[PDB]
């Protein structure tokens, strides 16, 4: 079965940098475009970044262009998102997703909170 | 059930669904030696748009966005927007932006731009090679070759209007475009996704019926044949009508309205393509006022009268 | 017989009927100060095409035929053919070939040509000035300014594909095109014939509702506003449906399909134009998924809710 | 009037007709999305060999001739002889020498050579890239990559024995070989000639039945699936029997001799390929002693029992 | 129609050079392999030389290797055979021939006679 | 019952039954000085397979199974599997697995392997010395000498593809292989079992007729002659036909189909070998299109016309 598992989220200060990872299995990974999408509290999911098989084509949402960098390592079937100059509005659950034939697949996600506030509880 | 029908329109009154030009003629030939999987002009008879198909014929093979100059060259990278200039989303369940070219070749046109602050405008000759590794419309990136290295502003609305196709003229005539070879919508070594399926005749003695145009040629010795599976007007009509399919196959008769004489009959498959009973390559000879008339729902085992 | 209706299409899903580009927005303004008499996009609600109106949006502002070089210049005279390359007939009861531009301005595009014997092709930037003494499409003669003085062959199929409009930036900006000034289709000092009539609201407090696009600009500071009275898709739909008019005025509501809320109502007149109750220039603010819905035929004294 | 038949052989008792390895299994799947036009394993039911098909299982993908060193490289050009060392004639009405590989890929094997005068011998690892511009077997020239720049002698009998296929492990797994892509038998930019025709199901709900093997892999992550249309033993048997076809379709039953029960039936088309009634990709589960049995002549309109 | 017309033959001296031409029309010419064949009196036809579309692949009968050279000009749709060091046994009708799809075509030929 | 016959195949159209290579010629020579007891290519005229003989030529001299590295060396022990990768059964009534080499020599080829989990593959030059104490295929154990001491994995499908034979060039030329010396299929000091019998002419003046090939040589100065008693195609044909023998000897005529003239005659013995009337070593000179034809049932005392 196709599997995607994101990792690397956490609580970080505005202006800092953070790198997310997505481990993939169950398909060749190489050969398929991969995407990062994010869902902020109270909103629907929105596209963040995309990359083709070899990494020679990438693209970014206007709101993160110049600050984010997508990359991939096909031998280890890992997708990466390097996030710099993080802003409060970058806070969201970040997901990796792909499309194979006529079906889409998405991971469970990893939470990223960009805030100087540090009083939080369940 | 809402009765099914096709528009009362002659071939010459309709429009190719794969390039913004009028239909010219009907053509049939064998297809087992190539893959017929166009993504524009794809629609079920009950009106579900497939592939990259959208409704207006003037948006086919157009691109919109902002352009970035590749310094040292006359090439520009366009970051694609949607037709209404909204942000484009690569994660939609489509192969590529709707209307993206669905064949490998060199499409020539004009890149136009307006500068919003003063209303100044510019237009430059531009070519897009849809076989290029920099042709990645599914991820929102398309490269154009232009005749300028300086005129185009960044962050200004820019449009590509297609005109025709070209061929490297020092090369064997008519070997490009290749209308039955899909582009790689995300660039090199990346599988296409969410495609409308390939089609083929599935009955003895039958061939696809193609709605044929001649693309304008802008240079060299291009293959200007362009065959679509459905006229754009049929796409528009099925979308509007949304009449449910009662079987796998709608039987159509092509009729002369002056005389009522039926010239031939054909099978409109509910997934959106047409077959006829013929063996060999053949340009159909039709009265200019002839049109298609839906007569009956049949099954896949109906035997057409030879055309 | 057939119940009347308008297509379920949003503004952004439809096409301008006066130039081959998509619709963008809705606009209303006063028009008593000038004559509104476009010839493309003219059709009655029961499906009679008027003026120079034909069915496919891709043929609007195109020309085809054979060309002759004007020695000592980069200009070429086109002898017009009909869309199927048959001889064009100046004696038909139309103002000009169907799809002829219906405004005075400078339309830039590409002239393409194929040599019959070997399939060699060529394409060059070209401009047609529709205010020129040499602009006589009704009699089958149109002049193009090109960037070549030698490349086009005589007696070979040649087509003009429109792209956009231009303006001389050394003169008052946006002084051309003049979208409401009809060309003289037979040239100097010759009356136009067989026109669709001028249109004006007669009901107190009403203005025309215009279906608005922005034409591409190819050079200078052109006025790029282009207003049509009917979307091309409404022309196509009324022709296909041919539903009889039950009165002179069809009441349409513009509806948001998500909420069901009506944004405004308007009058679709039998002779093929729309009015709203408003005074002044106004860019309508609409939801992008809104569409027009025919609700009822009304008599001559119906007062619309204020827009 | 000689009666038609197929040999009494299990699948595992027969041989792939496209590579010198045993058959392993039966597979069916849809094929509208690729071109099925193999040139080996092509033969009519009445014994007419087609394409590049010859009788010897061991000569498939084998090359013979003399070699010329490509100075500066570890590559050699083999100047092809016929499979019996006679001169090769590029003007025969065949696509390429009989037994030539009919897929694009990298076939690894061994080049061996004997020196006539003293019986000294040598063998070296060698790979033939059938997608290379220098793969031109139709014109008698094939390039091999080896691990030597000096060991092979000129004007001495040299043979390539195929072993398996390779893939570049630094690229996406199973991206090559491409078993349904024919080589360009005369090299770059040159059309193939005299091909056996492409094949396709021609009845509703039918798919091709493929006789499948797994090619040895020698390096990387190759796609080792190899599907042929006819077992090599059926080619040999039809050639020997030369029984005339009494209709377009021989109905075969696949029978389990342990029980006498039919497991499925299929159509053997007289031009030399098999179809079954099934929708989807499916690895057939068969008993080890099962074999095909010819039961009656039918036509292309015969409805098979679902597989 | 597909047409091929060979020219350039004649009666020549042993050891001399001769250049044959084949003018083609009615197909793209480029994109197709082309061939020279020859047939002498009381003998079946025999292949002489072949060339692919771009001219980067050529081949020659053993009897003419090192003496004959095949070439082509795709824009003019002309095939050439440069014949050096001609010998009496080179005498024959030289034909140009091609294969398109599943049909073969060949010109009427041009006579070459090498004699003292 | 069914009439006996032999295939209408020329010598060059047929395959050696003792190594996967085509036949080249017919040879006769005396053989009283050694034992002729090959185990491949053994079949009765009514279709009973003998020795290690199986039906397809591509399986001859191949091995498959899993390999284990012999520490401190580049040698690997293969644990043999059946063709379908199940266990091989040493208790079948055969001398060794079907297709096992039936001569003592050094056979060089390639060992290929696929890793089940990810489809990774690898291939290495490998030689099997069939005179080794570690050559015990009857018990499913065979040792290969390779050019690696680390690359092959345990418990993964591994196959040996044969290419040719080698000889130690420092010793007398052509001293190996020894095509008429059987291996000890279970290793040292262990009797072979279930052998097909030795064959020899019995009638005065007769010699065996051998179907001869030349094995590829990969190093040194090997004896490359390989003689089989029956073409592989005759094995395949007799197995299919299973025509009962009406006497112990079938008289065959070798015929030139052009002239219809008989070139020579020979005795096909029911237990599966051929004799001719000739004394001395002789390469038969035959028309390439000649073929064998069964003419009459005779007995062991029929006097053949001198070859």
């Amino acid at each position: 079965q196709v599997q995607l598992q994101e990792s690397g989220g956490g609580l970080v200060q505005p202006g800092s940098s953070l790198r997310l990872s997505c481990a993939a299995s169950g398909f060749t990974f190489g050969g398929y475009a991969m995407h990062w999408v994010r869902q902020a509290p109270g909103k629907g999911p929105e596209w963040v970044s995309s990359i083709n098989s070899g990494g020679d084509i990438t693209n970014y949402a206007t709101s993160v262009k110049g600050r984010f960098s997508i990359s991939r390592d096909n031998p280890s079937k890992t997708l990466y998102l390097q996030m710099n100059s993080l802003r409060p509005e970058d806070s969201a659950v970040y997901y990796c997703k792909t499309q194979l034939a006529n079906r889409d697949y998405r991971g469970q996600g990893t939470q990223v909170t960009v805030s100087s506030h540090h009083h939080h509880h369940h | 059930t809402k009765p099914f029908s096709v528009p009362v329109l002659t071939v010459e009154e309709m429009t190719n669904s794969r390039f913004p030009i009028p239909l010219e003629k009907l053509f049939t030939g064998p297809s087992s030696a190539f893959v017929v999987q166009p993504q524009n002009g794809r629609c079920t008879t009950d009106g579900v748009l497939l592939g990259t198909t959208q409704l207006s014929p003037v948006n086919i093979c157009t691109f919109r966005g902002d352009v970035t100059h590749i310094t040292g060259s006359r090439n520009y990278t366009m970051n694609l927007a949607s037709q209404n200039w909204n942000d484009y989303d690569p994660t939609e369940e489509i192969p590529a932006p709707l209307g993206t070219p669905d064949f490998v070749g060199k499409i020539q046109g004009v890149l136009t731009q307006t500068t919003r602050t003063d209303g100044s405008t510019r237009g430059h000759k531009a070519t897009v090679y849809t076989g290029s590794a920099d042709f990645a419309p599914k991820l929102g990136r398309v490269q154009f070759e232009t005749d300028t290295d300086r005129d185009f502003e960044a962050n200004q609305n820019t449009k590509f209007t297609p005109v025709g196709v070209i061929q490297d003229g020092g090369t064997t005539h008519r070997n490009e475009p290749q209308q039955w070879v899909l582009p790689s919508y995300s660039g090199r070594n990346t599988h296409n996704v969410h495609l409308a399926p390939a089609v083929a005749p599935t009955f003895p003695g039958e061939q696809l019926l193609f709605f044929r145009s001649t693309m304008p040629g802008c240079s060299g010795y291009p293959n200007m044949d362009l065959d679509c599976l459905l006229p754009q007007e049929w796409v528009q009509y099925f979308y509007q009508e949304a009449a449910p399919a009662q079987s796998d196959v709608a039987l159509l008769r092509f009729v002369n309205p002056d005389t009522g004489r039926v010239l031939f009959e054909c099978k409109l498959h509910k997934s959106g393509y047409v077959t006829v009973a013929h063996t060999g390559q053949h340009d159909l000879v039709i009265p200019p006022n002839g049109y298609f008339r839906f007569d009956s729902w049949v099954n896949q085992f109906y035997t057409l009268a030879p055309m």
